[PDB]
């Protein structure tokens, strides 16, 4: 499990340090990502650090202002911040990831913490914002990309996430064809080139939530607008 | 007295040898292969290797205390599993890829789980009960595995219960190799007594026995059709046996080849036979023409193990040199 | 155990040879090792 | 490697290689010793004094040097099928009981045959052998109670420990056929603890020095 | 005159180049030869090959022509290269002797601390000394190319190049001899007689090896440095002929091809590798 800490009231131009503690798994072998969600908008990736601290990346919106570090002995992760801006207000989530042949990156998400402050990239497009649904019906969600995700090696780097109300995002499908462990067989995903879709068979009340698409072809990671189901 | 009856029964069915019938078939020609990938990282002698079902991942075991899962395409190391005992003699890959098994001079067989929630490989079960060194093991399903040991006996184990449900006995010498049939209903083993025995998994009793080797049998492998199998011994000869005919068809040997076979394998169609020799060179034999079609001389110490992908795209070889080579 | 091996319906060697040859011939095109696949579609090149 | 999630795999492989090399660089500086001898040869005493169901590994440190000892008599199987797995050991420790005349399978003759088989093995052409003669105290009473001629009809020496032990040592040391290639170190086990480990360390050091001299071209 | 001596010098240069090139190729190709001692041997072979490639042809041209035609800048470059490379080659033997001394007289260090970093450090130190001895005269010191004859510089260079390493090698090899002799000396009469004969044979082998090494080094390098040390302080009355000077100068260069022979082609492992490759 993952638990984040460090939120609270901060003023513009100040500094704050988020912390996250990990237990129950080999933290040293898993890469960590920081993803923040605005109070009334979608997901936004923040930063990523690989295992062993051999590689680090930052988003342009926060490059130079934030800093990411690891303390493997204690299975703890940190995210230093400086010169906080008005747009930095968002709920920050810690994400577990590992990269090897057949692996499932972004398979676990933390509970997250709230931060409040007073005052060429690939674009993911979701055509539909809301879709009325009823139990027992089959529903399909469409996705599109400004760039082709089909790499020469044959992998299509598309990820699907479901965020139930009041809950953190959970992995649904990775690489556009693989169901995450524990996901019911009803969910299915298919696509080609720049167009992709997600289909649900025999929808139930447990499926209520917002579905987000993501691309892992190249950095920075970009999330879709999200489609609400109700 | 029944031995004379068996001899009389078998000699009557040999109207013409497979060599005479094969005289009409055209030769396979010359087969040459080159090394496209060199898998390095092992620091001691490598003893066993097994291709995965996907024909991309493979597992090899070395006496340095490590067995590594290799990505045959990018050559990347997927997992490095530290073993409790460094004296390994055999390793296996589960058909579903969920578990990996290995063993050796220790009288127990260890099974490792690769899909652990924690992300790290962990010991799933330790199959104890044997008295001699473990020789070979092959998964039947995610819950069934058959293992061979130097106690001259083979056993079938249920991983969930952790005990051998059935025991196979009848061999005089230590069992050196084991191979599962395509349908998993039958399996064959080779022993130091120079005889090969076919055993029924369902009934747990021997159905047929084969002889002819002058020394210990080191390797055994089924023909892809499942109606025949080949064996490798210290005689420097490969002998192919047919289950239905219950008699040897031919022997593959050469006067130059001292220090006979250590491993045996078949191609996808079975036309050519690949065997590893103590001359650190692998010789390709025509299963029908009984001729050497090539030589994969790319090692320095010895060919300990080799295997052909289920897809048949390429063949991997292991050696005491601590390096693996993939040929095509 | 010799009793069980002595009461099995063994078949002709020639028929087994013919069956093996037929099986080998049927899958002759399934062996990349026997017939080198062109480098264009070979995954290792 | 160009795509994402592939560079991370390359980094993981590099870390695995680093860990493997680090682990290997530590084992290379450890002395490996093979332990042999019959069940009644007294091998357990050596482990007992050092420390004070298949292969058994014993680890100990003596004067800044690390030793690993492997016992192979636990499992009964064809020796020639797995003996080569120990090729490259620094030295071989062999245990014999001087008073091994209690039963006829003749146990002394079996021990001599085993020593001859192991010493002249192809896999151990250049490997030295350390011979431990145990149960000297019991042999002291045995020689007075029973004559040494019972096992060696050709023996003609006096029925005393000083002569019997020397005769046994000479008989055992005469089995090797390649004295120019390897040497045999013989020690009589004693009750005090320090003698055994000190003798083993001295033998290992002498073997290492002689190998280095041979490599230099002097020895 | 010119043709015969030119052919002789060309054959000598070709043999010296080939001897070191084969050793380097064998060390780089085979994988069982990768060890600390063989790393030092390969470094020595590389130094000798560099000497034979960059130095010997120009010296042969000067000898055959009896005059310098490449200019004074080329003279300075040639002298600097000669000093640096020859000093490095000389110090490689001392480094090898020190490594052997450490191996023989310290097995705990051999097992727990001996790593290729030791060989790398020794190789770095040899080149450091070579640069330190070769840099000075081009830094702050017409028809013929000749080295500086300053009284202080000549003695300093000779002491740093030959005498100190000679003394170090002598001491190290004396200790090697003492240790080896001590180790060797450490119907039943037949076995004792065989043991005594084997010990005598081993002693004779050790004596032969040490004599070969020491005599080769001494006859290769000793006369030239004595000549270099004496002439500056006595050139006013010396009448040595040109033939003697040329013989003495070329004796030192001959060490470039005897060193690879002694250190590789007299080793069982190296010849086994050569037979395996071919
Ligand atoms: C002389 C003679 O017999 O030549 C032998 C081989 O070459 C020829 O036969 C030619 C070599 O000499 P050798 O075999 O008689 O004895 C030795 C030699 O003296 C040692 O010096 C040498 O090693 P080193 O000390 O490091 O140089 C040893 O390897 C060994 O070869
Ligand atoms: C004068 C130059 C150009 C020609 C001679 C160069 C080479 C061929 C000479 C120089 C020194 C010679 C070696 C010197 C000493 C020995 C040891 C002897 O036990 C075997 C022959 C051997 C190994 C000699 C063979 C040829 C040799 C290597
Ligand atoms: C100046 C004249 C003599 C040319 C000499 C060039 C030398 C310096 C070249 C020729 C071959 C080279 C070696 C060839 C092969 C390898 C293996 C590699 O893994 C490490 C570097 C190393 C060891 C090279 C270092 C320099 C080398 C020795
Ligand atoms: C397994 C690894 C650690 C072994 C590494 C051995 C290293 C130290 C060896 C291999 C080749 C050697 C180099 C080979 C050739 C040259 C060129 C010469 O002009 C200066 C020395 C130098 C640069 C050598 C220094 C040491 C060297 C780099
Ligand atoms: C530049 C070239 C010509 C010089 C080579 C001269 C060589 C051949 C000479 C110089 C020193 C000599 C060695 C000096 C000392 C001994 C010890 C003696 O007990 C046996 C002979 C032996 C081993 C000599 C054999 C030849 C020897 C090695
Ligand atoms: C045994 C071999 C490999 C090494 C020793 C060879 C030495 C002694 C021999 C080989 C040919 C000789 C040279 C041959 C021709 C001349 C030209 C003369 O005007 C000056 C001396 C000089 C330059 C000779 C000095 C010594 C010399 C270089
Ligand atoms: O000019 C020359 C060079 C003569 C040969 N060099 C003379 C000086 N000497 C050294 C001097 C101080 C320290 C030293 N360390 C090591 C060496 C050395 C070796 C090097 C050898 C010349 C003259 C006639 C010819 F025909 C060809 C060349
Ligand atoms: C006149 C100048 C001569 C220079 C001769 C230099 C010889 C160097 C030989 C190096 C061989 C290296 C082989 C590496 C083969 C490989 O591993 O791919
Ligand atoms: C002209 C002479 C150049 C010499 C260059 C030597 C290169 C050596 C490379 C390996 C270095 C390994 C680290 C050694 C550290 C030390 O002990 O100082």
């Amino acid at each position: 499990q993952l638990v984040e800490s460090g939120g609270g009231l901060v003023q513009p131009g100040g500094s704050r340090k988020l912390s996250c503690s990990a237990s129950g798994f080999a933290f040293s072998s898993f890469g960590m990502h920081w993803v923040r969600q605005a109070p009334e908008k979608g997901l936004e990736w923040v930063a990523y650090i690989s295992s062993g601290s051999g590689t680090i990346y930052y988003a342009d919106t926060v490059k130079g202002r934030f800093t990411i570090s690891r303390d493997d002995p204690k299975n703890t992760l940190f995210l230093q911040m400086t010169s906080l801006r008005s747009e930095d207000t968002a709920m920050y989530y810690c994400v577990r990831s590992i990269y090897y042949y057949g692996s499932s990156p972004f398979d676990f998400w933390g509970q997250g913490t709230t931060l409040t402050v007073s005052s060429s990239d690939i674009v993911m497009t979701q055509a539909t914002s809301s879709v009325p649904v009823t139990p027992g019906e089959s529903v399909s969600i469409s996705c599109r990309s400004s760039k082709s995700l089909l790499h020469s090696n044959g992998n299509t780097y598309l990820y699907w996430f479901l965020q139930r109300p009041g809950q953190s995002p959970q992995l649904l499908i990775y690489r556009m064809s693989n169901l995450a462990s524990g996901v019911p067989d009803r969910f299915s995903g298919s696509g080609s080139g720049t167009a992709f879709t997600l289909t649900i068979s025999r929808l139930e009340a447990e499926d209520v939530g917002v579905y987000y698409c993501m691309q892992h072809l190249e950095y920075p990671l970009t999330f879709g607008a999200g489609t609400k189901l109700e | 007295q029944l031995k004379n009856q068996i001899r009389d029964a078998r000699k009557a069915c040999a109207d013409a040898t497979l060599s005479q019938i094969t005289n009409n078939i055209d030769p396979v020609g010359r087969i040459q292969m080159r090394t496209r990938r060199t898998l390095r990282g092992h620091l001691a002698k490598i003893y066993a290797m097994h291709w995965g079902t996907d024909s991309r991942l493979l597992v090899s075991a070395s006496q340095d205390g490590k067995l590594i899962i290799w990505d045959s395409y990018t050559t990347n190391k997927v997992h490095a599993i530290p073993l409790r005992s460094s004296w390994v003699m055999t390793c296996a890959y589960a058909p579903s890829g969920n578990y990996v098994a290995c063993g050796g001079l220790d009288n127990i067989c260890s099974i490792y789980n690769l899909k652990t929630r924690e992300g790290n490989v962990r010991v799933s079960r330790e199959l104890a009960g044997h008295t001699g060194y473990l020789s070979c093991c092959r998964f039947l399903d995610d819950n069934q595995i058959v293992t061979s040991s130097g106690d001259t006996t083979c056993a079938l184990w249920d991983i969930e219960t952790g005990q051998q449900t059935t025991t196979f006995t009848g061999h005089t010498g230590d069992v050196m190799s084991l191979s599962l049939a395509p349908d998993t209903r039958l399996f064959v083993s080779g022993a130091c007594d120079a005889s090969a025995k076919l055993w029924d998994v369902r009934e747990g009793m021997c159905r047929q026995t084969f002889t002819g080797h002058e020394s210990d049998i080191n390797a055994i492998c089924f023909f892809p059709n499942g109606n025949a199998f080949a064996t490798g011994s210290d005689d420097a000869t490969c002998r192919l046996f047919d289950l239905r005919a219950d008699q040897e068809l031919m022997t593959y040997s050469h006067d130059n080849i001292i220090c006979g076979i250590t491993s045996v394998s078949f191609s996808k169609s079975g036309r050519l036979l690949l065997a590893g020799y103590d001359d650190f060179n692998c010789n390709v034999w025509d299963a029908l023409k009984a001729d050497r079609a090539g030589v994969l001389a790319g090692h320095d110490n010895r060919v300990s193990c080799l295997g052909v992908t289920d897809d048949g795209m390429a063949v991997a070889t292991g050696s005491w040199d601590s390096f693996l080579k993939i040929w095509n | 155990q010799l009793k069980m091996e002595a009461n099995i319906d063994r078949i002709k060697v020639s028929k087994a040879a013919a069956d093996l040859m037929a099986y080998c011939e049927a899958h002759a095109k399934e062996d990349p090792l026997l017939t080198p696949v062109p480098a264009s579609e070979n995954p290792f090149r | 490697t160009l795509s994402a999630e592939d560079k991370a795999a390359v980094e993981r492989s590099k870390m695995i290689d680093r860990n493997l090399r680090e682990d290997g660089e530590k084992a290379a500086r450890e002395v490996k010793l093979l332990l042999l001898g019959a069940g009644e040869s007294g091998k357990n005493t050596i482990v007992k004094q050092m420390k004070i169901t298949g292969i058994v590994e014993t680890h100990f440190t003596f004067k800044d040097l690390h030793f690993k000892m492997f016992d192979v008599g636990a499992q009964r199987s064809e020796r020639k099928k797995w003996i080569h797995c120990f090729e490259g050991v620094t030295a071989i420790i062999f245990c014999v009981a001087l008073s091994d005349y209690d039963l006829v399978l003749n146990r002394m003759h079996a021990s001599m045959k085993l020593f001859d088989s192991i010493c002249n093995n192809k896999w151990f052409t250049d490997t030295s052998i350390i011979l431990f003669l145990n149960k000297k105290d019991l042999f002291e009473e045995k020689i007075k109670k029973s004559p040494l001629t019972i096992c060696y009809p050709e023996y003609a020496g006096s029925n005393t420990y000083e002569e019997a032990a020397a005769y046994i040592q000479c008989q055992f040391e005469d089995l090797n056929k390649r004295k120019d290639t390897k040497e045999i170190y013989t020690h009589f086990t004693c009750s005090t603890d320090t003698k055994n480990v000190q003798f083993v360390f001295d033998a290992v050091t002498d073997v290492i020095i002689k190998n280095n001299l041979k490599d230099c071209g002097l020895f | 005159y010119q043709v015969i001596t030119s052919l002789l010098l060309g054959t000598l240069i070709f043999c010296a180049v080939l001897g070191n090139a084969c050793v380097v190729a064998a060390i780089a190709l085979e994988r069982s030869l990768q060890n600390v001692a063989n790393y030092l041997i390969g470094s020595l072979a590389v130094t000798d090959l560099m000497v034979s490639v960059l130095v010997l042809p120009m010296a042969a041209l000067y000898q055959v022509l009896n005059k310098w035609t490449l200019g004074q800048v080329t003279c300075d470059l040639f002298i600097a290269l000669d000093v640096l490379c020859c000093t490095s080659s000389i110090w490689h033997l001392c480094a090898i002797a020190l490594d052997r001394y450490w191996a023989i007289t310290d097995p705990i260090d051999y097992v727990n601390k001996r790593t290729p970093r030791r060989a790398a450090a020794l190789i770095s130190l040899t080149w450091l000394i070579g640069f330190l001895i070769s840099i000075p005269p081009m830094l702050g010191w017409p028809d013929a190319c000749t080295i500086s004859k300053d009284h202080g510089y000549t003695i300093y260079s000779t002491f740093g190049a030959f005498y100190i390493p000679l003394l170090l090698m002598l001491v190290l090899y004396g200790r090697i001899f003492r240790a080896a002799r001590f180790r060797i000396r450490k119907k039943n009469e037949r076995n004792a007689e065989a043991k005594r004969k084997m010990a005598l044979a081993r002693e004779r082998k050790t004596v032969k090896t040490l004599g070969i090494i020491m005599g080769t080094f001494i006859l290769c390098w000793l006369p030239f440095f004595i000549v270099a040390l004496v002439l500056p302080f006595c050139e006013s009355s010396c009448h040595m002929p040109t033939l003697l000077g040329a013989i003495i100068n070329w004796l030192g260069y001959s060490n470039s091809l005897l060193n690879p022979v002694i250190y590789a082609y007299f080793n069982k492992d190296f010849q086994n590798a050569f037979k395996k490759i071919i």
